[PDB]
């Protein structure tokens, strides 16, 4: 099985959340991941919005497609890890769900 | 973000 | 004030999740809503998929525009209802947050 | 449907709470509520008292009574919602319910 | 210190929640302690509703009294049990607080 | 508070 | 679903 | 109920 | 029914934490109880170590051993309590659980 | 980075808890762990007790030893997963954590 | 720690 | 169970 790990940069352009995604080599991606076995996907949250932001969970429009079959998520919401088996082929859409201290309103990224 | 699946 | 009310009827399709708006009236809507002076919207799910939904927050891209103010929500999941003071004009889109009882994904309706 | 919004402000005298309650022109009421059509009533707090009050519900000693349907609260514990679908006629009282940052007692506005 | 125990026994008459106290003889008694040195009281819920109530706390209308110390709840909801360090004399009033599967109100004991 | 009821 | 603010 | 603390 | 009170203080030692029992005379104890009779036992913690630490629960090899019938826990973690009807004979090893600031790893006394 | 996977089968014996451990080949094994680069570790519950048994965390007696960076849950307790880094050398222990529904005694797997 | 149940 | 970082 492959570990794979993202760093999830938000920043804060025009008073909004701007999702940033770099490797583990510094460089900026858009955070996708092709699983080619059964493994895993860590996302780790680098908040520089000074909203407070934590990972709630990971949200999805298709959520029994059966590509991702579990979601794990840190206490302190810093951390929320995909475990995808790779036994059904396809693709999988998804936003990352985030609370926020400066209002009630939950924060999805980009559709 | 997407996954994509090539099992 | 004005307390508007919709109801969330999700069923599934194709084994994914649709969400069909009903109005007071009974008819399908597009669970738009807008607003003239501040006031409330209530949405009351009515789960049809045998998934064991929840709301568990309302999500939006934009959570700082300032055109929702607040999200409240009952401890059963089965209500959300938004406070719009109506004082900054503009749309916002935003997307339901729902747990399932059948995996660990969370369920967002249509961008 | 009517939205009605009331404010809770919390003071301490003699190390105590009090609640005083505020309309939406600023005049002291008793934060009751007449129910003429199915709306919402919506109660913010304003918590003066440096003991970092927060709702956690709404408590009702007859709660099978049917006067409110539900009730809703935001993840910040500053804004609790009333569902009232003006079906069933007759009166309730309701205490509110917060925790408070001082000790583990719950606090209970007055009977 | 001395540990005392109390059977909180909730029935429905009329359609609405009932306490009735009985201590370590069955008999029904009032619930109220009075404590002589530093100690516990421990609370064991027996709900005959099928309202499905759990105690979620111990509200106090003047909760910064010091009469009681701290409040602890299992995680079942079954038990709630107070600390009383008999430090500060005097007498306080306490409401239990309940939520319920039914509906999204919380019940409370009698004033 | 209270809430009265008159639908 | 959207929100429309219409002041 | 009440509790009275007889200290 | 006996009350019996122990102070957890906690601190650091090469990095890591030392658990050192208190009795109500503030001598240095093994936090063990000998229970002759229904009763309680009151964990009260005093955390020395700059790491957040809140008690989370009590933990058990044995859990369905009968020593003791059940945990209440503070709302703050500050406090947990173990109830012991002293019916079942014998006697249980169990370790207190926290969670931490600086990290989100669980916190266990020693086996 | 590698993606190691474990099943957590946990069946009762005499009335307790058995953890056995199985690889991802069905072989019985220890469940230990060597992590030659950064990864992660994936433990799934199995559990055969009939007690209704969750993850709730993993505890560690070193919490603060680098080893383990860090942990997440799923939503619903079935699952578990560890992250580590491999920046740190050495050696820790840990035990599960789980919940169970016959009583509010935290469950730990072996020291 | 232990407890010691002598009931 | 152990971990056995061997980096």
């Amino acid at each position: 099985g492959l570990a794979q790990f993202i760093k999830v940069n938000v920043t804060l352009e025009n008073g909004e959340p701007v999702f940033i995604y770099t490797d583990a080599n510094g460089q900026v991606c858009q955070g996708d991941i092709t699983v080619t076995q059964a493994g895993t996907i860590t996302y780790l949250l680098n908040d520089q919005t000074l909203k407070g932001l934590k990972f709630v969970g990971v949200g999805f429009v298709t959520p029994f497609d059966g590509i991702i079959d579990a979601v794990t998520i840190s206490s302190d919401g810093m951390l929320v890890q995909l475990v995808d088996l790779d036994k059904t082929p396809g693709t999988t859409k998804f936003q990352f769900v985030l609370s926020n201290t400066a209002n009630t309103l939950l924060v999805l990224s980009a559709d | 973000p997407q996954i994509i699946n090539r099992p």
